[PDB]
């Protein structure tokens, strides 16, 4: 490219092996920092997805407890109707129904939380799947970027684009 | 090379896109100040909202990273839900600002895109102008001073945008030619006028971009000529014959030899006298500018002496 510019008749600067050493050092530093960044991002995404899985498991456990103790309230109400001591049974049924209200409110709130966080999950899983492809291109991307950042600093936009 | 080895070069040149954006912003400020200031405010608000969205993504990642427990049994996750809801609402509110930005940018584009294209073309012509005589070299501050003259010194200072844009454009072309040719030799004034004419011709719609005949008019001597081709010597010499053969490759000039042989009575409008005022033949309809281009090609083929006068009248 320098020879072509000289044949064209413009003004050029002679290149030196210092530029090659600078380019290779930039390649090494960029490769290391990009590898660290993607590794930290994947670690954070894995933590987030594992915690979402744990939250879904807790939601399922809450649903199972809700239906089991709903059946328990139904059985207790049937027993109280058969036995129709009574005041204590009524108080126990009222306490169980208040627990049902609290548990159902928590279940609905957790379901709303899951619905709201599904929009983040549907992209987080896609990024985690795309990580395998995006980690295999880091060498070529860093080579291109280091070559541009250490070599194409003197020319104009057209010659920068031509070299790239 | 001793200094070149030790340092890396960072060249801050000027690009067409940057110059077009800068000129568009300047003409917006000097033409529609309210639109310009509200566009700047909307861009700033969009940038800070995108920054807020990225901060929210980072905060959600950190909150889901560093609580170490069950999400369903905590109140920090409840605050997280509240934040997700409220800032999903502001993401929803982003759309109306985006629509207003789209309306503003489409109005600005449809009103002042050819002006900014002319801005870039004229400045790049002025920069490439140094290849001729290497004495005059102009900077970007010269162009910015030209714009401070154009946008702030208006005859009949109209208050109508449709006429004002055309007035600004033609005043720009005239004062650019004046301020450049004031410090530039008379031998190249016709060259700069031709370049400005090419810029305005490309800008103006109606004339179909006369690239092929302009390329032939500029590079007709360097093209390969026919070998052994001997046209008629009834009223033209060997140089005129060679020029006619070279020009005959254009789609407009098909029956040139037949036409000049049939028009024997018109032996004066194409040879001798002053052919600039009256030219034979023609350019299907043709624009006056296209007819001028065709007559200029005819002048270059037949009487190359009158090229400067014909360029002046073109």
């Amino acid at each position: 490219a320098n020879a072509r510019l000289a044949k064209r008749g413009g003004r050029t600067m002679a290149i030196t092996p210092r530029h090659y050493l600078d380019f290779i050092n930039h390649y090494a530093n960029l490769f290391h920092e990009k590898r660290s960044e993607l590794e930290e991002q994947q670690m954070h995404l894995n933590v987030g997805l594992r915690k979402i899985k744990e939250t879904v498991d807790q939601v399922e456990e809450l649903r199972r407890d809700l239906r089991i103790k709903s059946q328990e309230l139904e059985v207790k109400n049937a027993a109280a109707n058969d036995k129709l001591e009574y005041a204590v049974l009524i108080s126990e049924a009222q306490a169980i129904k208040a627990d049902l209200a609290a548990v159902e409110a928590k279940v609905n709130r957790s379901t709303a939380l899951l619905k709201s966080l599904s929009a983040e999950r549907e992209r987080w899983e896609k990024t985690s799947e795309t990580f395998k492809n995006q980690m295999s291109t880091i060498a070529g991307d860093c080579l291109l970027s280091a070559a541009f950042i250490a070599y194409a600093g003197y020319f104009d936009q057209q010659m920068r684009q031509n070299l790239f | 090379p001793d200094l070149c080895s030790r340092v890396t070069f960072v060249n801050f040149t000027v690009t067409r896109s940057s110059l077009q954006s800068q000129c568009l912003n300047e003409v917006l400020k000097a033409e529609r100040p309210d639109v310009d200031e509200k566009r700047s405010d909307l861009l700033k608000l969009q940038g800070e909202f995108q920054l807020r969205l990225r901060q929210l993504e980072k905060s959600l990642l950190q909150a889901l990273n560093e609580v170490k427990g069950r999400i369903l049994d905590d109140d920090t996750i409840i605050t997280t839900l509240e934040n997700l809801k409220r800032e999903a609402a502001e993401v929803t509110r982003k759309v109306e600002e985006t629509d207003i930005v789209m309306q503003e940018v489409e109005t600005v584009s449809q009103q002042y895109l050819p002006l900014s294209t002319a801005c870039s073309s004229i400045y790049f012509t002025m920069e490439s102008l140094k290849q001729i005589h290497f004495l005059y070299q102009y900077s970007l501050q010269f162009f910015l001073d030209i714009y401070h003259n154009v946008l702030y010194e208006n005859p009949n200072l109209v208050t109508d945008h449709t006429q004002r844009l055309s007035i600004i454009t033609k005043d720009l072309f005239q004062v650019a030619f004046n301020r450049v040719a004031r410090g530039m030799l008379h031998q190249d004034h016709i060259t700069f006028a031709m370049l400005l004419a090419r810029i305005k011709l490309k800008g103006t719609v109606g004339e179909p971009t006369y690239d092929a005949e302009f390329q032939h008019f500029l590079r007709g001597n360097e093209i390969v000529l026919s070998a052994g081709s001997t046209p008629r010597i009834q009223g033209l010499t060997v140089e005129q014959a060679e020029a006619v053969v070279r020009l005959s490759c254009l789609p407009a000039f098909k029956d040139l030899i037949a036409k000049v042989q049939a028009d024997e009575q018109f032996g004066i409008w194409l040879d001798s006298s002053s052919p600039e005022q009256t030219v034979p033949y023609l350019w299907t309809p043709a624009t006056p500018i296209g007819q001028a281009i065709h007559r200029l090609l005819l002048i270059q083929a037949f009487r190359p002496d009158r090229l400067l006068a014909m360029a002046h009248m073109f």
